[PDB]
Order: structure tokens, then C-alpha cells, then sequence
């Protein structure tokens, strides 16, 4: 009856279905206080800030994966050509359960770095920002993703969106705490209210990197937070609509993207109907509808020099799953990288 | 008079000379074996717990008479009483109130039976040792969160256990999806697992056939948890 009860009963019937016996040792997790990165402001005295981080005895997953890039014996290409850059992003070793200090600000005003589930920069760094990229951000809020983009220093200009203009509130709290009224207030950034789905009308063909991380029945905040709960019998129809509007919504961040362009789809869900069978949606609707032909690229190698920090689920179809682990209580994060061929 | 004692002391069971000579090494190294015959069982035992904490030999027998006429109003006569005095021997020189307190604790504050409550204090000597109303809480999380009725209670030797190590292994088994609370009636969709293969076995085979993960991901758990326990109390 409470609406975090009738999700932890949804995921079961799921996800011990899809799971099988790794299930458990995902739903304790889920159940358990989740893991948290620390996110270095790159506009803050960041080189500090990482030094304090350190004497924690926390370490820069980021840092650690790609000094490992070129080991695993091949690589399809350099970090620096498939990866955004100069993201910092501190956590404890496996197993070792700290917590960071809440931030504060440091010298120039800002605060010194974001607290996050280490996960959700995966998407980020996946989505390969290079220097002069044009970046949409189509469901921005509240702003964890855009933050990382912003920090790669590699947005000539970045559209940051989401439909709720509440939401687009915190989005705007959290630029002016860690990114100066320079860059904020500039030519570089627009923050916008829309609805993320009519992007193909109004900026097809636009930007070079687009994140589409989508509203959906996030599993862990469903757990544990019984307010405005997507479980809520008020919410059923909302609920199992779910994947149609993440396909819409994947559909029109593909519109949105160049030919030749990138795009990254991202949820926050365990469930394939939610991640591997929206990805298929979207690129046989833009085949079948608009003669457009999207092609998954292959993350298995970014997989592989991240799993020393992550736990994945190794056998998704397409994408890749981030599945909590109490050595590493991190994600769900499922994120899927493809390119606009046509 | 070593014939005035041996002949007594023969008659009854002494396997060898052994713990006799041993005796002599550790009139009131009579009046409480005799005491102990009436407890009852323990031949070789007797020997055993005489090794363990000869002070039953310091022990009046005035005292120890009392106290063994005590044990004995309580169920643990006819005696046996075996492992009580092997784990528990501080049972005939602690504090009476002590007994009584726990006694009056199991009975009427968490009910069960004159014969239960034997049981246990026969099973779970530990129960002595431990503060009352954290014995409470105990049983209450027994019969309230996990949903073991009193028989269950008894039968497996639950009581014995620490409050922490029932928590760890209940709470772990929950959030794994490994342990159901009987609903009402005490029905659960999947039967559970046998109490015993949740708090008797070793941890590594409570993790291996029963919570079925690694150790290491249990021993974050049991980190998880205490912090938690801390946080909200
Ligand atoms: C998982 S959240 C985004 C989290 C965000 N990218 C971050 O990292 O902080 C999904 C967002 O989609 C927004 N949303 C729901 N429907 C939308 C739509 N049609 N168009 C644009 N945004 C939408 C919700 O307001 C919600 O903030």
C-alpha cells in the first residue's frame, strides 16, 4: 500500500526475472545507503581541492580508468578521443563506506565540488565532448549532468532543458554556486523550460553531443521516498506510459544531433523496457518515419577500465547497466552511446 | 580420613585417580559433589566444571545448598544442567536476584511457559549475562519483526544469541529477498530458511548456503548496518 512497497514488489517480480541469481546482492544494495562521488569544481582552486580529496584517502575514479586506457592489451581510439575530458571525480576504495563532507564554497565563491552518484558521470564522460562541441542537455534537471558537462570545458555552447520549470530552478541554484557569472550569464549557456520531444522541430540538426537522460521509474529514490512516488496508484497510467515518452524523447535528442553527431541515452532504471528496448524504439521510429539511420557504438572497451570502480551487468544487448553493489553502491545507471549516421 | 572420602567418592564416579589427585592439587571438597549428584547426570562432567572454576569448592555449602534447591524449583532438575555450568558457571555463585530478575523478565513481560522458560534457561545460559530489557527488545524482535512465536522461539535455541548478530544476518537475509515476515497466520510466499541456518551455522556458511554472497560484500553490510543503528539511534 505505501507506494515504496508496491515498487520494491514491482522490481521483484522483474528484475528476479531479469537478474536471476545476481538479483539479491542488487536489491540489498538498492535497499542500503548509496555510494557518492565528489565531483571537483574545475572552477574552483581544483588542484586543491583534489589534494584535499586525497588526504580522505579517496581517489579520482576518472583519473584511475583512464591511466588504464591503453592497458587491457585493443582500444578503439585514445582516451582523450572517446572520453569528455577533465573531469575529476574522487570516491573511497571498494568496500570502504565514508562519506564526503557536504561542500562548501572555496576562494572564488564557488563550491569546491558535487556530491553524486558516481555513476551518472558515466553517460557524461561516454558521450566523448570535445573542444567547440555544440551540447544539448534535453532533460536537464537538476543539473548533476550539466554540471559535468559544463566542467569538461569543451561546451562552446550548451542548451541545457527540462520541462519543469521548478525543476529548471534547482538546475539554475546549482550553476550559480559552482559556475561564475561569466560563463553562466554569458553566450554559452541557455537554460530552458520545453518539452524535450518537439527538439526535431525546433533545433533539428543542430548539436554535436546530445544527452538524453530521461525521466523514468527510478528505482532507488522509488525505494526510499514516498512522496510524489511514480509507484502511487495516482500515477499508474504516467507509469506504464513511461516508455513511450522515453522513446519520444531519445527520438527528438537524435533529431536534434548533426549527421555524424553523438548522442548519449541514459536512465536511471533497471528495467530493459525502460533502457535497451527504448534505444531500439527510437532508432526504428527514426528509420521507419524519417529515413534517418542511427548506429549504437560499442562501449564494451569504456566497460572494461571502469569496472575496477563499477559493477555492470555485462549481457545488455545494447548500452551498458551500472548495477549496485554493496563493494560499490552505485547507479542504477543504464547509458547507451550512438551516432546520427544520416 | 581418605577412606572417609574415596570410599564415597569411588562408590560414586571417579574414572581414574586422576581428577581425585587433581583435587588434591586444586569437607567441603565432599559436601558439594554430593550436591551436584543430586543436580544429577554429570559423572564425568563433574570432573570437567570442577576444572572449570574449581570456586564451587570455595562455594558454603549452606549457600550452595540453597542455591542448587533453587536451580532445581526452576526445572533444571532433574539435573542436566549440563552445558549451563560448563558455559555458565557464575549460575551458583552470581547474584540471585539476578536469576530471578530474568526469570520474572521471560515470564509475564514476554509471557512463555514455566517449561519454556526451563528450556531456555537451560539452553541459553547467556541469558543471564545480558541486560534485561535488552533481553526484552530481543525476544520483541523475535516475535514482532521476524515473526517467530514462542515454541519456534524456544526451540530454536534463539535467545542465546546476540541482538547484533541477529540483526546482521535477519536484516541482510530481508533486503536480499531471503527472509519474508509471515504475513498473518504466518504465511509467507517462499517458506523462509531454518532458523538454525540463520543464526547457528559459522558465518561462512550462513553466507555460502543460506544469504548465498560473498563475505566481503557482509562485511561492508555489517558496516552499512551499524551505522545506520547509529544514525537513527
Ligand atoms: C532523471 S531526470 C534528469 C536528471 C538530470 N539530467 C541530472 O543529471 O540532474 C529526468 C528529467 O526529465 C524531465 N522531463 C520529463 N518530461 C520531459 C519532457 N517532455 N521534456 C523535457 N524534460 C522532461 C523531468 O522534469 C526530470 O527533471
Amino acid at each position: 500500500f505505501p507506494a515504496v512497497r508496491l515498487a520494491l514488489q514491482n522490481f521483484d517480480m522483474t528484475y528476479s526475472v531479469q537478474f536471476g541469481d545476481l538479483w539479491p546482492s542488487i536489491r540489498v544494495s538498492l535497499l542500503s545507503e548509496q555510494k557518492y562521488g565528489a565531483l571537483v569544481n574545475n572552477f574552483a582552486a581544483w588542484d586543491h581541492v583534489s589534494a584535499k580529496l586525497e588526504q580522505l584517502s579517496a581517489k579520482d575514479f576518472v583519473n584511475e580508468a583512464i591511466s588504464h586506457w591503453e592497458l587491457q592489451s585493443a582500444a578503439p581510439s585514445p582516451a582523450s578521443w572517446a572520453c569528455s575530458p577533465n573531469l575529476r571525480c574522487f570516491t573511497f576504495d571498494r568496500g570502504d563506506i565514508s562519506r564526503f563532507p557536504p561542500a562548501r564554497p572555496g576562494s572564488l565563491g564557488v563550491m569546491e565540488y558535487y556530491l553524486m552518484d558516481a555513476a551518472s558521470l558515466l553517460p557524461v564522460l561516454a558521450l566523448g565532448l570535445q573542444p567547440g562541441d555544440i551540447v544539448l542537455d534535453l532533460c536537464a534537471a537538476p543539473g548533476g549532468k550539466t554540471l559535468a558537462l559544463l566542467q569538461t570545458g569543451c561546451c562552446r555552447n550548451l542548451a541545457a532543458n527540462d520541462l519543469s520549470p521548478s525543476r529548471i530552478a534547482r538546475l539554475q541554484k546549482i550553476l550559480h554556486s559552482y559556475v561564475p557569472e561569466e560563463i553562466r550569464d554569458g553566450n554559452q549557456v541557455r537554460v530552458t523550460s520545453w518539452d524535450g520531444r518537439k527538439w526535431g522541430e525546433l533545433e533539428g540538426d543542430t548539436y554535436d553531443r546530445v544527452l538524453v537522460d530521461v525521466p523514468c521509474t527510478t528505482d532507488r529514490h522509488s525505494l526510499h521516498e514516498e512522496e510524489n512516488n511514480i509507484f502511487k496508484r495516482s500515477r499508474k497510467k504516467e507509469r506504464q506510459i513511461l516508455p513511450v515518452l522515453q522513446v519520444q524523447l531519445l527520438a527528438a535528442g537524435l533529431l536534434a544531433t548533426k549527421p555524424g553527431g553523438h548522442v548519449v541515452y541514459s536512465t536511471c532504471s533497471l528495467s530493459h523496457l525502460q533502457n535497451e528496448y527504448v534505444v531500439q524504439g527510437a532508432i526504428e521510429l527514426l528509420a521507419n518515419q524519417y529515413s534517418i539511420q542511427v548506429q549504437v557504438e560499442d562501449l564494451t572497451h569504456f566497460r572494461r577500465v571502469f569496472m575496477d570502480t563499477f559493477c555492470f551487468f555485462s549481457s545488455c544487448q545494447v548500452g551498458e547497466l551500472v548495477i549496485p553493489n554493496l563493494m560499490a553502491n552505485f547507479g542504477p545507471m543504464y547509458f547507451c552511446k550512438m551516432r546520427r549516421l544520416t | 580420613x581418605x577412606x572417609x572420602x574415596x570410599x564415597x567418592x569411588x562408590x560414586x564416579x571417579x574414572x581414574x585417580x586422576x581428577x581425585x589427585x587433581x583435587x588434591x592439587x586444586x569437607q567441603q571438597l565432599l559436601d558439594i559433589i554430593s550436591e551436584f549428584i543430586l543436580l544429577g547426570l554429570n559423572p564425568e562432567p563433574v570432573c570437567v566444571v570442577l576444572k572449570k572454576s574449581p570456586q564451587l569448592l570455595k562455594l558454603p555449602i549452606m549457600q550452595m545448598r540453597k542455591r542448587s534447591s533453587y536451580l532445581q524449583k526452576l526445572g533444571l532438575g532433574e539435573g542436566k544442567l549440563k552445558r549451563v555450568l560448563y558455559c555458565c558457571p557464575e549460575i551458583f555463585t552470581m547474584r540471585q536476584q539476578d536469576i530471578n530478575d530474568t526469570v520474572r523478565l521471560l515470564k509475564e513481560k514476554c509471557l512463555f511457559t514455566v517449561q519454556q522458560v526451563t528450556k531456555i534457561l537451560h539452553s541459553c545460559p547467556s541469558v543471564l549475562r545480558e541486560d534485561l530489557g535488552q533481553l526484552e527488545y530481543k525476544f520483541q524482535y523475535a516475535y514482532f519483526r521476524m515473526g517467530i512465536k514462542h515454541p519456534d522461539i524456544v526451540k530454536s535455541e534463539y535467545l542465546q544469541y546476540s541482538l547484533t548478530k541477529i540483526k546482521q544476518r535477519h536484516i541482510y537475509l530481508e533486503r536480499l529477498g531471503r527472509y519474508q515476515t509471515p504475513d498473518k497466520k504466518g504465511q509467507t510466499q517462499i517458506p523462509n530458511p531454518l532458523l538454525k541456518d540463520i543464526l547457528r551455522v559459522s558465518e561462512a556458511e550462513f553466507l555460502a548456503r543460506t544469504a548465498c554472497t560473498s563475505v566481503e560484500e557482509f562485511q561492508v553490510f555489517k558496516k552499512l548496518l551499524a551505522r545506520e543503528e547509529e544514525e537513527s539511534e
